[PDB]
């Protein structure tokens, strides 16, 4: 065979402990870029001037940061949306007081992360498999975009995407709540459905079948050892988690199909998760959850308070607070 | 508490004589200032420029007095400063500069009473709130 | 600064230019089952 | 046979749907738990314990109706209908919030009942009783945030009332005083919530995709049968996709199955033991050594201090309505802002 | 009833226009059905905001997305963007509803009482999903159709009336373009365009002459490419790139309208030029740097100099510097320095914004729509109340910018999932293996062990 | 299986089920619309009417202030209403 046929060969085997394909070529690379970049400035990265008003703020360990408060802090709101690769700086130096880092990590990580949806495809096919896990990988993955490209594109810049750390992920959530009321947008509230539902049931189907496993153990062993990997027969008695969870609803409320129970257990977060994942995108360019601020008045005319109003106070306090040299005018419009 | 014929009565003119506004014509004020003003005066206050808000003491100390309806009317039809120096028709929605300003062209002389009504009623119903900014929400 | 921008359109291309060939050069018979998918 | 053993019979009877005597806890009380809340919705005031509008009665909408908390003033009064509050008045024990209390204990009683029903459905059809193991974690959450968070605080005016709206004001009050967000218990809590939702959609996903061709049609779902001995899908090829994919991979269904049940039960109790903290103030609020370095050196800023100042706001533009007992009368001057807003 | 059923197709109900796939004649009974319904939708929308059009007030104020369209193709408004006359919206919205029933009848012909398989009826129209010289004829055919439609966008600009030109001398008219842009170097350095910020791709076309350049060239293109795809057939590098089949023929165009979808987006909420704010709004980035505006003239008129007015940070008040050194407004909008409007470029000279003309050249006209800018920004609640998520219950506005952009997010998203799904689908299918793992011939289990 | 009741699509589409209930919801349905346009409603679970939140130049919350002073506490709120 020619150099090419043998590198496409190595490249597309099954053979290799982890797969490489075609998307893999993108992947590695990028996703080492962006994990090398990441690392480093988590630990050494000096303070970034996030809202582009010259006070930065201190995201990496070595300048006084933990565990917790530690983050890669987004690019300098006077960047906007411009690309701002190392050889557009001057210096490092100025590279890094502008917040570079942020946008080489997040750029690698959101090409790498599509190669890696690509790749679950790509492998399926050479083990002969039905292909949709990678429609499953697209959830979580559409948040990232949602959360690291699509908002700071609306709001017009990458100052306004989440942080690379956890308390500036918290500082994300704060102010989107006073800037958009997410609480109260119901794609926000179907994904709260998607997670809680997918952890009840991911619960609930752990402990059906555990609860039907068939004895081939003795007290003294795990019972996990009755399962032999590759075995043809099934381990557990489907027929009796059946009549169990019947009889603790009903009867028709219980799955007795394996298949059609799977793919409920797929498809109930997957969904939860397209839609917050839409509900971030969108409140991307500013349609916002339900306001019903002084939606109750009485007869004369007073405004009579609800829980709604209550969340208004709230929401005001943050939206007062947050970014407190940063505002000159009267409305934040962005 | 309701909307009573007291609560609906406000100052005419400035010599001190008063009207009783009819529950329909406070309503059609209150659709009127959402029509033509709330984008601007949403809650009392003013959105291009919050040092000046439409509560009735800052309208009794404008000049001319506008705390009266007549004295409103007369702003919508040819708006002045605060001091009254400068008239600012080019700037601000009014009859006189209807072209420039479009939902000023049909208004009428009854639409502008109704609009100064709302103007001096909501304070009396809402207090401090009117005009009050985000701090009274 | 430069050298650093050219090195990496230089990077860059080759990986992309790896992709693309790579799934031009016959793809779909990389499969355990059918092969002749035209 | 004695009457014992006949009531058994009769309460053991197959039917649509089952009793048991465990049924004679569960059904009143989760009938008047569930009705409670809907009467309360639909025709029930919060004016004289919290100066709100709660019902569709009043003009409120799905999102904002609640069963509302009794006034601070109750403390941590049972409000019995027949108590010395409400003395046997009706109309002045919902105008307490005596629905409240009505709800959250019937429905306590409840969730005793329903456990209980599962493992009296376990043991009648000879299961082992995971289920009703695994419920033990929406109890542990119900218990610590109804029950145990407001009887460390002054009343029960601070559980969280019945409702939408209700409920986001006590996740932001929460973020406000609290600073939830930074405890590791409610950061476990949130690991285990979020993972079991992955491993739910992950399994799903892999099983429907390793699937056997076990029929003709092009939807696959006529292709299983209950009572068939075969696996439906392939462990060895999703083993095998898996750790070429991510490096690892299950290769025991059993463990699979029963870390399914592991992963959100564990986060759900830590997140109880965290709110259980709560209940006392016991937070954790602050990094005392960012603290003393911030008061130090007014150039040093991190996310961590951004954070508190968008709490030190929620505090102060809340608390006087939040909380009407207090009677806060908090002068403009004094409310933290920034420039310009 | 031939294969409406699952035993005899092998798909279920919720899949059941899987049905369709080797059934021609009522496949294109349902295309044409699905088509009537876009047309009809497109007919009785117009009509209804018609109906509910008030003339004086903005359309923006007034949740319209059609009559906009139509206003930039210069029908029934004058200088400005002001209606003059609403017959030809009624116009549009009346032929589209009647092309809507006729097309619905085609359609239910087709789909109904049509013969179900055109192989046999005819050659011309029946096709194999597997015959590619058939294929690419009949995408030949469509590409043909489309570029007369890019050609009919020029010839509405250029001898019927013209366009709405938010850039004419004057305040924003309607305008007979005359010099088209054919230059290719501007065409396609367009396309070579970086989309990051201060560039936008081709969302940043600023100008008529070079958007009825550009559909010049796209119809002839697309003329060319489709007389191209007709009279001959895939080269072999093609054969064995592609997946020959009509699902993957499907899921190729998901990929496709889902770029589309997303561009879209893109240009609805960033260009103002194809989208004149006279009639959808100004762009949030125009919203902000108009209310710089208006305070910059509030403040000056009241006697500050706005030019060495220092901000709490040290940053110019109302002017700083770009990261390039032109001279911008100040605030949180430095993000947006790279907007650009008819109501502001007056004040911009070749450093940018200039001093001397804020000081002095600053119009009434400038000022009230900085001030209209700034209060009809795009923000609002899912029910439709104006303003920031903290604001009371008073103005009932969303912008056509923000219901446009979300929708069409929503759409380009999910017709990427679609993408996808019928992606993996056609190739799985293709190769024998998309009803699962034949048990007999599990192909990991011939495979070695990774360890 | 099944556990010996009657099937619910049997009752659903069976002409006696609706003969029934064509009488019975409507009925109950009537019945709640008039539990609240007579106003037995407001009186029965004590929630104010839209003119009885305040007084007429009232404008602080009649809020409960005493445990078991507190029904008392509410009557003299709904007297001051008058
Ligand atoms: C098949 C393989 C294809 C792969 C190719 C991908 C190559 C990499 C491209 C990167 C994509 C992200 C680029 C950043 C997008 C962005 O900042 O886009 C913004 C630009 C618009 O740019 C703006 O363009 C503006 C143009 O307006 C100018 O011109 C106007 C003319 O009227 C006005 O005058 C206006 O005021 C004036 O400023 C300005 O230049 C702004 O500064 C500039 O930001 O849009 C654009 O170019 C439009 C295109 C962007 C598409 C959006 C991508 C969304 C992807 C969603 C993925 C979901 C994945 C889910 C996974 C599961
Ligand atoms: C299993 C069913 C069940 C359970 C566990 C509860 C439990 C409860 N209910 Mg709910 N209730 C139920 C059914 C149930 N209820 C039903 C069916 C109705 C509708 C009729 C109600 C209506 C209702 C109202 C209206 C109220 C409650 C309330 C309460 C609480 C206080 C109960 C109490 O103090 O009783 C104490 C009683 C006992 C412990 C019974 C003891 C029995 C012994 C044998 C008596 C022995 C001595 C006695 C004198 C016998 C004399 C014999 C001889 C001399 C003749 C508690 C959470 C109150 C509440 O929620 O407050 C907020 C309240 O106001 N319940
Ligand atoms: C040009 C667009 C297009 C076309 C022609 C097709 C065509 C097809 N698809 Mg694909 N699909 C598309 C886009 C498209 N799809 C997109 C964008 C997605 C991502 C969501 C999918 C996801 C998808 C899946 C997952 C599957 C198909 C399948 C199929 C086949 C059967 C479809 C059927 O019977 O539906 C029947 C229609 C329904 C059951 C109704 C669905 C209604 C949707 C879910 C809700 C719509 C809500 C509406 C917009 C708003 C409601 C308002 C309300 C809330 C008030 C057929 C070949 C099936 C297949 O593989 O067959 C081979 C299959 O399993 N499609
Ligand atoms: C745009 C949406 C759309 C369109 C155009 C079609 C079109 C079609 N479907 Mg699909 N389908 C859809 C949505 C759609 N479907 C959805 C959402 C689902 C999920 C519920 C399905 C599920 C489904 C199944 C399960 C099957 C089809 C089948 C079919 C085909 C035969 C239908 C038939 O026998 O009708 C018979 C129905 C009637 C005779 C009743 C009357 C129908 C007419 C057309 C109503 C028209 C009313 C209209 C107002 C008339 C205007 C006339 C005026 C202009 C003069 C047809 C081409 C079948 C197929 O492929 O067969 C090979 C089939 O088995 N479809
Ligand atoms: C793309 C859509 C489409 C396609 C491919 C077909 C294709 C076909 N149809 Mg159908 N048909 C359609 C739409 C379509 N039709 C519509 C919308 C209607 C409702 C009016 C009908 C009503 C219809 C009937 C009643 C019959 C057919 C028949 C036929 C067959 C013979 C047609 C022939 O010889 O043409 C002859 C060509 C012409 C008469 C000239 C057509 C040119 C038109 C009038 C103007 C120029 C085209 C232009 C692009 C239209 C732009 C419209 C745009 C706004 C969408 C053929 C398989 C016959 C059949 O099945 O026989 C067994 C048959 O009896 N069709
Ligand atoms: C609806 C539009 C359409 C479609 C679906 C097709 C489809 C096809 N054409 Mg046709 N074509 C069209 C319009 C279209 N054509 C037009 C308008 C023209 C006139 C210019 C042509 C001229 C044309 C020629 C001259 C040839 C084809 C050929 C082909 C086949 C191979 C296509 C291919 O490999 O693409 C995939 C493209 C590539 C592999 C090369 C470019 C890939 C780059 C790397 C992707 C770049 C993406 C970019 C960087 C990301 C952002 C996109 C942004 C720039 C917009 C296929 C059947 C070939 C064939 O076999 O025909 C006989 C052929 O030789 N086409
Ligand atoms: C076989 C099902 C496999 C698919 C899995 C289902 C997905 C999940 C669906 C869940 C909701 C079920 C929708 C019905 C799915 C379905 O198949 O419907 C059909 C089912 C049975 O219908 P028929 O009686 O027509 O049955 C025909 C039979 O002859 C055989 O089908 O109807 C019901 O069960 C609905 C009755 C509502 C019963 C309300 C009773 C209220 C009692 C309240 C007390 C509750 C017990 C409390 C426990 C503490
Ligand atoms: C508290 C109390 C009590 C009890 C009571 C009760 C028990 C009640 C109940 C009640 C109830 C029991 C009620 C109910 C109601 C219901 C309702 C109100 C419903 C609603 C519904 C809805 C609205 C829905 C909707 C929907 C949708 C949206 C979609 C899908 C479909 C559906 C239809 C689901 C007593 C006497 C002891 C006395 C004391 C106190
Ligand atoms: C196949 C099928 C389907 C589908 C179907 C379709 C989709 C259809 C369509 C259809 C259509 C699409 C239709 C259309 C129609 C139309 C019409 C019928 C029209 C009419 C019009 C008129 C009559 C007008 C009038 C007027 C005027 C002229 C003026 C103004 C006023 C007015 C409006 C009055 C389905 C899904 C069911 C399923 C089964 C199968
Ligand atoms: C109109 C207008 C204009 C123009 C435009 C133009 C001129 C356009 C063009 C456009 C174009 C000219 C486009 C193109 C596109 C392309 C594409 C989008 C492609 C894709 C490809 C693919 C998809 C591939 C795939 C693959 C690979 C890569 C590997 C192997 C395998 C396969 C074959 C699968 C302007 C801007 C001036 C202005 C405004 C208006
Ligand atoms: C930047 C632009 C890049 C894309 C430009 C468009 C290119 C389109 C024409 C290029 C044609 C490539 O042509 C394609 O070459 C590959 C690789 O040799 C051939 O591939 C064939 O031989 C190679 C050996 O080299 C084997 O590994 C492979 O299994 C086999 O299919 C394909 O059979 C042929 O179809
Ligand atoms: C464990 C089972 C508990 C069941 C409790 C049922 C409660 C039913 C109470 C209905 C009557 C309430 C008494 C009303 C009069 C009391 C007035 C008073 O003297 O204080
Ligand atoms: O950077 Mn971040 O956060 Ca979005 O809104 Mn405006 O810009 Mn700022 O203020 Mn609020
Ligand atoms: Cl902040
Ligand atoms: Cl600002
Ligand atoms: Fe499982």
């Amino acid at each position: 065979a020619n150099l090419w046929e043998r590198f496409c060969n190595w490249v597309t085997s099954t053979d290799n402990r982890l797969y490489v394909g075609w998307f893999g070529v993108i992947m590695i690379p990028t996703l080492l870029a962006a994990t090398i970049c990441f690392v480093i400035a988590f630990i050494a990265a000096p303070p970034v001037d996030i809202d582009g008003i010259r006070e930065p703020v201190s995201g990496s360990l070595l300048y006084g940061n933990n565990i917790i408060t530690g983050a890669v802090v987004p690019s300098s709101n006077a960047i906007g949306l411009h690309f701002y690769p190392i050889w557009e700086a001057a210096s490092l130096d100025e590279w890094l007081y502008n917040g570079g880092p942020y946008q080489l990590i997040i750029f690698h990580f959101l090409l790498g992360a599509s190669c890696y949806m690509g790749r679950q495809w790509e492998l399926s096919y050479r083990l002969g498999m039905r292909p949709w896990i990678c429609v499953a990988y697209s959830a979580p993955l559409a948040s990232a975009f949602a959360v690291f490209l699509i908002y700071p594109i609306g709001q017009g810049s990458f100052s306004d995407g989440m942080p690379l750390g956890i308390s500036g992920t918290f500082n994300f959530m704060i102010v989107f709540q006073a800037e958009h009321n997410i609480l109260m947008h119901p794609f926000h509230q179907l994904g709260v459905a998607g997670v809680f539902g997918g952890a009840l049931f991911c619960a609930m189907h752990g402990s059906l079948v555990t609860s039907s496993l068939i004895r081939e153990t003795t007290e003294t062993e795990s019972a996990n050892y009755g399962y032999k990997f590759g075995q043809e027969e099934e381990t557990y008695n489907i027929v009796a988690a059946h009549g169990y969870f019947g009889r603790l609803i009903f009867q028709y409320a219980s799955f007795n199909n394996s298949r059609s129970l799977h793919f409920f257990l797929a498809a109930w977060p997957v969904v939860g998760v397209w839609f917050t994942a839409l509900g971030i995108s969108t409140m991307a360019f500013n349609l916002n959850g339900f306001n019903f601020n002084h939606s109750v008045i009485d007869a004369k005319g007073n405004v009579i308070n609800t829980w709604a109003d209550i969340i208004n106070r709230a929401n005001l306090g943050m939206e007062v607070m947050h970014e407190r040299n940063a505002h000159n005018f009267p409305l934040d419009l962005a | 508490a309701e909307l009573t014929p007291e609560v609906l009565t406000v100052p005419l003119n400035s010599e001190g004589k008063t009207i009783t506004l009819t529950e329909k014509q406070y309503l059609e004020g209150k659709r009127l200032f959402q029509y033509a003003c709330a984008s601007c005066h949403v809650g009392g206050i003013t959105k291009t420029n919050p040092s000046l808000d439409l509560r009735t003491e800052t309208l009794a100390l404008a000049t001319p007095p506008r705390d009266n309806i007549e004295g409103l009317v007369d702003y919508m039809k040819n708006p002045t400063t605060y001091d009254g120096e400068q008239e600012i028709a080019e700037v601000h929605p009014s009859l006189r500069s209807a072209d420039i300003f479009p939902k000023m062209r049909n208004l009428t002389e009854k639409d502008l009473v109704a609009i100064a009504g709302h103007i001096l009623v909501e304070p009396k119903i809402l207090g401090d709130k009117w005009g009050g900014g985000k701090v009274y929400y | 600064m430069e050298t650093l921008k050219i090195t990496v359109y230089i990077v860059v291309t080759f990986f992309v230019l790896l992709f693309v060939f790579g799934f031009l050069s016959g793809d779909p018979a990389r499969n355990p089952k059918r092969k002749d998918l035209e | 046979r004695g009457w014992f053993d006949i009531l058994d019979d009769w309460l053991k009877r197959d039917r649509f749907v089952f009793v048991g005597w465990s049924g004679i806890l569960l059904f009143p009380c989760a009938y008047l738990a569930l009705g409670g809340w809907l009467t309360g919705t639909t025709f029930v005031t919060s004016w004289y314990t919290h100066g709100l509008a709660s019902s569709y009665l009043e003009g409120c909408n799905f999102l904002t109706v609640a069963v509302s908390t009794p006034a601070n003033s109750m403390g941590h009064s049972l409000l019995l209908l027949w108590g010395p509050e409400a003395q046997g008045d009706f109309t002045r024990w919902c105008q307490l919030g005596g629905l409240w209390t009505f709800i959250a204990l019937h429905g306590a009683f409840g969730l005793i009942g329903f456990m209980l029903r599962q493992f009296e459905i376990a043991r009648l059809v000879g299961v082992r009783p995971y289920n009703a193991i695994a419920f033990s974690a929406p109890i542990a959450v119900f218990v610590s945030v109804f029950l145990i968070y407001p009887l460390g605080q002054s009343s029960w005016f601070f559980a969280p009332s019945f409702g939408v709206a209700a409920i986001f004001r006590f996740l932001l009050f929460f973020q406000g005083f609290h600073n939830w967000t930074l405890n590791p218990f409610h950061m476990m809590g949130v690991a285990g919530v979020l993972g079991g939702a992955l491993l739910c959609a992950i399994h799903g996903a892999t099983v429907e995709n390793t699937l056997f061709q076990d029929g003709e049609g092009a939807s696959t779902f006529r292709a299983f049968n209950p009572t068939q001995a075969e696996e439906t899908y392939s462990m060895v090829t999703a083993n095998r996709f898996w750790s070429q994919i991510f490096g690892i991979a299950f290769s025991n269904k059993r463990w699979l199955h029963f870390f399914m049940l592991f992963v959100p039960v564990t986060g759900l109790w830590m997140s109880a033991i965290g709110v259980v903290g709560l209940a006392l103030n016991l937070r954790s609020y602050d990094f005392i050594s960012q603290e003393i370095r911030a008061a130090e050196d007014p150039e040093f800023e991190t996310f961590y201090t951004k954070n508190l100042l968008l709490n030190e706001g929620i505090r102060a533009w809340m608390a006087p309505q939040d909380q009407p007992h207090e009677n806060f009368v908090f002068p403009e001057e004094v409310l933290p802002r920034g420039n310009a807003l | 009833a031939t294969n409406r059923d699952q035993e005899s197709s092998g798909f279920a109900w919720w899949a059941g226009n899987a049905r369709l796939i080797n059934l021609s004649g009522k496949l294109l009974g349902a295309h044409v059905a699905h088509a009537g319904l876009i047309v009809f939708w497109a007919g009785a929308m117009t009509l209804f905001e018609l109906a509910h059009f008030i003339p004086e007030k903005p359309m923006y104020e007034q949740g319209l997305i059609l009559i906009p369209h139509i206003a930039t193709l210069g029908w029934g408004v004058g200088p400005g963007g002001e209606v003059v006359d609403t017959f030809p919206f009624f116009v549009v919205g009346v032929v589209h509803l009647i092309s809507s029933a006729v097309l619905g009848f085609g359609g239910v012909y087709h789909a109904i009482r049509g013969p179900e398989t055109l192989e046999e009826y005819s050659s011309f129209f029946g096709y194999d999903w597997k015959d590619k010289n058939k294929m690419t004829t009949i995408l030949g055919f469509h590409l043909i159709v489309l570029g007369i439609g890019a050609l009919l966008l020029v010839a509405k600009a250029m001898f019927f009336g013209g366009l709405y030109d938010t850039w004419a001398p004057g305040g924003g008219d309607v305008r007979v373009i005359t010099n088209p842009t054919l230059d290719p170097r501007v065409i396609f350095g367009y396309l070579l365009k970086s989309p990051f910020g201060g560039e936008g791709w081709i969302v940043s076309v600023n100008n008529l002459e070079d958007v009825v350049g550009g559909h010049i060239w796209i119809g002839l293109i697309c003329i060319a490419g489709g007389i191209w795809h007709i009279l001959t057939t895939p080269f072999g590098w093609a054969r064995r790139a592609f997946i020959w089949s009509g699902e993957a023929y499907l899921s190729y165009s998901l990929g496709a309208l889902s770029m589309m979808g997303f561009i879209a987006t893109c240009f609805v909420w960033f260009n103002n030029t194809v989208y004149p704010s006279e009639f959808y709004g100004p762009t949030g980035p125009e919203a902000s740097q108009a209310q710089a505006m208006t305070f910059l003239i509030r403040d000056q008129k009241l006697g500050a100099n706005v030019g060495s007015a220092q901000g709490p940070t040290g940053l110019g008040k109302y002017l700083m510097r770009s990261p390039t050194g032109e001279i911008i407004f100040g605030g949180e909008t430095m993000r947006f320095w790279d907007f650009r409007g008819p109501w502001l470029e007056p004040l911009r000279g070749p450093n940018g914004l200039d001093l001397n003309k804020i000081k002095n050249d600053i119009q009434p006209w400038q000022e009230r729509r900085a001030a209209e800018y700034m209060t009809h920004a795009p923000l609002g609640s899912l029910n439709s109340v104006g303003g920031v998520a903290t604001e009371i219950n008073s103005v009932n506005f969303v912008s056509p910018r923000s219901w446009l952009a979300t929708s069409h997010f929503v759409l380009a998203f999910f017709f990427l999932v679609g993408h996808l799904w019928h992606a993996g689908r056609a190739r799985a299918a293709a190769a024998g293996f998309e009803k699962g793992i034949d048990r007999e011939s599990e192909p990991v289990l011939s495979m070695p062990s990774l360890d | 299986g099944t556990t010996g009741e009657r099937p619910f699509s049997d009752i659903i589409t069976s002409v006696r089920y609706w003969v029934i209930h064509s009488i019975t919801i409507p009925a109950l349905f009537i019945a709640g619309w008039l539990f609240v346009s007579t106003g037995l409603a407001y009186d029965v679970f004590g929630t104010p009417r839209p003119d009885s939140y305040y007084a007429q130049e009232q404008r602080s919350i009649p809020l409960v202030t005493d445990r078991f002073e507190a029904k008392q506490q509410v009557e003299t709120f709904l007297e001051q209403l008058k």
